[PDB]
């Protein structure tokens, strides 16, 4: 719907102007999974003894 | 450092007349206090040391032991680096330094007071501020302030000048 | 202090009042003390940070309005010698006067704000202080008179509080209930100086200096007014409080100094038409179009009676009241004539400086929100295009130093689409200029290559003249070429692309 009344104007692409394949996303998803405590968390130190 | 300087000044070195023999604090004033101007790293948290602040500023509010406006001078200049350093850490240790102020409007030693009162909103304007009792009080002392200045003798224009309070903050 | 004891002490006190309540169950031991409402007294209602300080600041300049009366006899015919009994106040006056300035220009927010619509942080102000600060505005009428040398060269100073103070209203819960007669007292202090003004005319036609305070103490205050009504868009309590009768009167006589021609009115208006142009968006009666009056529903006709109108002494025709006020049709033929004709500079004509800026600010708030909107849309770019006419009509004076107030007061009538605009006015004038600027340059380029003295101060003048013509025509222009590049980006326009070349 635009990028002629501005953009291209100015030096500028559109970000995915030659790609055959459309772009893939990825997003946040609330599923709670476990992973492994990560080195130098602010909180939570975990040392094996 | 600054804990044990803390306690160097007992009540103002003794302000009361009562010995007046070994002033030589305040002559080793220039060179201790002049240290702590050149730095303001108390500025983050964990400042327990509001005692040593009183004393300090007690210590400008009272110097009747051999007096002295030049060796006192950076004592002036003293508070004033300070205040513009850090602030809205406390609310006591505030209120009892412009106590004296509140009470006496018209004290030629406020001076210290009221600028140190004044530049620090300032600086600040309520901004990352959380206020207490001590803003409720404060209408009060403008209050009386007002009066004081205009029916009680008043002023001429060169100290009145700086009485031009800022009373900023309304609600 | 007894407000931030230690947390050691407070400790102690609650544990020593909970033992106490505790030992007070038995035997029915209970003291009572006090004698109060809590209907009213219990809330901040009683003072709000500032409602315990308004009288007693009200009551200062009312106990200092009385003393200088005092002073205004010293200073009448002296044997007063001063009086200098109460000089207190005289100073605190002289000490309080910023403070009743920085106090308002930061904290106007909180004023003006409804409570039903808040805006920014804090602006939910209670309808008394709203009632209070036109108690203040109808004692700034008393703070300042036809005497304005008695208090000495404090006038720019006191001036500048009534600006923030005429920012500060809300002339919408204030004219709902409560003392509603302040607000009439400030228009029939506009009343008075409506007079002022009316027996300024009076001398400036017989050709006197007793009434310069008009020009520096209302003035500029009045116009902000105006604005501030106009900015908020408040529309009413301006003629439903029947006050605009002065208001019109003061239109018929303003517009008698127009028609008058003299040396003595020429700093008066620039002034004038500024208020002129305030107080034009300000009333909400079309006064250029009397035949819109059949639909009014809020002219002065129809706010109680016909009897409620001729008890004043004005007939039933308040369309016709005025005087000298023609249909708008005949004023756009007016300055069309002119136009065609290209007058010259205020030598010939002076309708620039007095009325033209009058229906600037009017035709905006009817053409697109009265009538044939969601009056004449048509002539408002007829009128964009006369107005830019004749500042071409103009160029080559050497000293006028009008075109600058001119485009500034003509910023919102761009907003007008008028595709025809771009090939009627803009590029013929545009290309003019072009023309001029070119002739100029070349008059010093190749004659600085070609004595040197006399010709290098030769091209200041000129270039001043062009600076101040560039500086005219641009802002007309760049308000309009961002407005339509979309339309001549999508579909591209060979007019368009002229006004790139000479302007590059």
């Amino acid at each position: 719907r635009f990028f002629a009344i501005c953009g291209l104007q100015e030096g500028f692409e559109p970000f995915a102007i030659n790609m055959q394949r459309p772009v893939t996303t990825w997003f946040s998803k609330s599923l709670p999974q476990f992973e492994p405590v990560p080195p130098e968390h602010p909180h939570y130190e975990v040392a094996r003894m | 450092h600054v804990l044990d300087v803390g306690f160097l000044p007992d009540m103002r070195a003794a302000a009361s007349l009562d010995t007046a023999t070994f002033s030589t604090t305040e002559m080793a004033l220039a060179l201790n206090r002049y240290l702590c101007l050149a730095v303001l790293p108390l500025i983050t948290k964990c400042a327990p040391l509001f005692a040593g602040t009183e004393h300090r500023a007690i210590m400008v509010d009272s110097m009747l032991h051999t007096v002295y406006r030049l060796s006192r001078g950076r004592s002036l200049t003293k508070a004033q680096r300070d205040v513009i350093e850090d602030c809205l850490m406390a609310l006591c240790r505030y209120i009892r330094p412009s106590m004296l102020q509140h009470l006496l409007r018209r004290l030629v030693f406020d001076v210290p007071i009221l600028n140190e009162f004044a530049k620090m909103p300032l600086k600040l304007l309520t901004n990352h501020y959380e206020r207490c009792w001590k803003y409720y009080c404060l209408p009060t002392g403008w209050a009386n302030f007002g009066v004081t200045s205009e029916e009680e003798l008043h002023l001429t224009r060169k100290l009145f000048w700086g009485i031009f309070d800022s009373l900023a903050h309304k609600k | 202090p007894y407000d931030t004891l230690t947390a050691k002490e407070k400790a102690r006190d609650r544990e020593k009042a909970q033992e106490l309540l505790k030992f007070l169950q038995m035997n029915g031991y209970a003291v009572t003390r006090g004698l109060k409402d809590m209907e009213l007294d219990t809330s901040s209602i009683e003072k709000r940070f500032a409602f315990g300080f308004l009288q007693q600041l009200l009551r200062w300049m009312d106990i200092s309005q009385e003393f200088i009366a005092h002073l205004e006899a010293v200073v009448s015919s002296g044997r007063v010698e001063k009086s200098p009994h109460e000089q207190e106040i005289k100073f605190f006056a002289k000490i309080l006067l910023p403070l009743i300035n920085q106090y308002f220009t930061n904290h106007c927010l909180y004023f003006l704000s409804t409570p039903a619509k808040v805006l920014g942080s804090g602006g939910h102000a209670s309808n008394k202080e709203k009632e209070m600060i036109t108690s203040l505005f109808c004692k700034l009428a008393a703070l300042v008179r036809h005497r304005v040398s008695l208090f000495g060269t404090d006038a720019p100073a006191v001036v500048n509080c009534l600006h923030i103070l005429a920012r500060s209203l809300d002339a919408r819960t204030v004219m709902k209930s409560g003392p509603e007669i302040v607000k009439a007292g400030l228009r029939s202090f506009f009343e008075s100086a409506s007079e002022d003004i009316e027996k300024m005319v009076e001398n400036l036609r017989l050709g006197g200096q007793n009434l310069t305070y008009t020009t520096v103490a209302l003035l500029p205050v009045l116009t902000t007014l105006f604005q501030h009504i106009a900015q908020h868009q408040f529309g009413d309590d301006v003629i439903l409080d029947d006050v605009q009768v002065s208001c019109y009167r003061t239109l018929c006589s303003i517009y008698s100094l127009g028609t008058t021609k003299n040396t003595y009115v020429e700093k008066l208006r620039p002034a004038l038409g500024e208020c002129l142009a305030r107080l034009a968006a300000a009333m909400p009666v079309a006064f250029l179009e009397p035949q819109l009056n059949e639909y009014n529903a809020c002219s002065v006709y129809t706010t109680k009676s016909p009897r409620e109108r001729a008890i004043l002494g004005l007939p039933n025709s308040v369309e016709e009241m005025c005087p000298d006020i023609p249909v708008l049709d005949r004023l756009m033929a007016d300055i069309g004539g002119l136009a065609e004709s290209g007058a010259r500079y205020t030598e010939m004509p002076h309708v620039i400086e007095i009325t033209l800026p009058m229906l600037c600010s009017y035709l905006p708030r009817w053409w697109e929100r009265g009538p044939e909107a969601p009056v004449t849309s048509d002539h408002l770019n007829s009128l964009l295009g006369n107005i830019l006419r004749i500042i071409v009509n103009n160029l080559g004076i050497d000293e006028a130093t009008w075109m600058k107030r001119l485009a500034v007061f003509a910023q919102p009538i761009v907003s007008r689409a008028r595709p025809e605009l771009l090939h009627s006015h803009f590029i013929p004038t545009i290309g003019r200029l072009r023309k001029r600027a070119g002739k100029v340059v070349a008059e010093e380029e190749q004659l600085r290559l070609e004595e040197a003295e006399e010709g290098e101060l030769l091209v200041r003048d000129e270039f001043s003249v062009l600076c101040r013509d560039l500086y005219a025509l641009y802002p007309l222009l760049i308000r309009y070429v961002d407005n339509n590049r979309a339309h001549w980006l999508t579909e591209p326009n060979a007019n368009a692309e002229e006004l790139f070349r000479m302007v590059g």
